[PDB]
């Protein structure tokens, strides 16, 4: 019944699973997420060595600012974490991870997402390549 | 959290520059 949640979980799960081991939002996410991971690999390595992933997600947003860059960066860091779990043979944490990321995003930022027209806003914001 | 926030705003700013 939460169709926004359902749709966010499918994109984020599929991205995390694919990286590790709607169609238009996925193509946007994989492209922008690859730039983010490639360009911030050392920061992401540093961060990985440290679900309080949840507290950190929310703390990103504490200054009262929400934007697609912060969102896509969080999801990208989730894919980075997912690829590590695959490397380390702990794929069973990948789905709880995607669930956690979706929960935190939809739970805390549902009003903002609605206002930005959901994943349609995401695709439009990143359209210029 | 500071790191993800600043990276996220750098990505956002780049895309608004592109847009
Ligand atoms: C830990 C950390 C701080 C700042 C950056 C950063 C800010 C802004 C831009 C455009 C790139 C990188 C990354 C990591």
């Amino acid at each position: 019944e939460d169709d926004l949640y359902r749709q966010s979980l499918e994109i984020i799960s599929r991205y995390l699973r694919e990286q590790a081991t709607g169609r238009r939002a996925l193509e946007t996410l994989r492209r922008v997420g690859d730039g983010v991971q490639r360009n911030h690999e050392t920061a992401f390595q540093g961060m990985l060595r440290k679900k309080s992933f949840s507290r950190v997600m929310v703390h990103v947003f504490k200054d009262g600012v929400t934007n697609w860059g912060r969102i896509v960066t969080l999801i990208s860091f989730g894919a980075f974490v997912a690829k590590h779990l695959k490397s380390v043979n702990q794929e069973s944490f990948i789905e709880p991870l995607a669930e956690t990321i979706t929960d935190v995003l939809v739970r805390t930022k549902r009003d903002w997402l609605v206002k930005q027209r959901g994943w349609d806003g995401f695709v439009e914001f990143f359209h210029v390549q | 959290a500071a790191x993800l926030r600043r990276i996220g705003d750098c990505v956002n700013l780049r895309q608004k520059l592109l847009n």
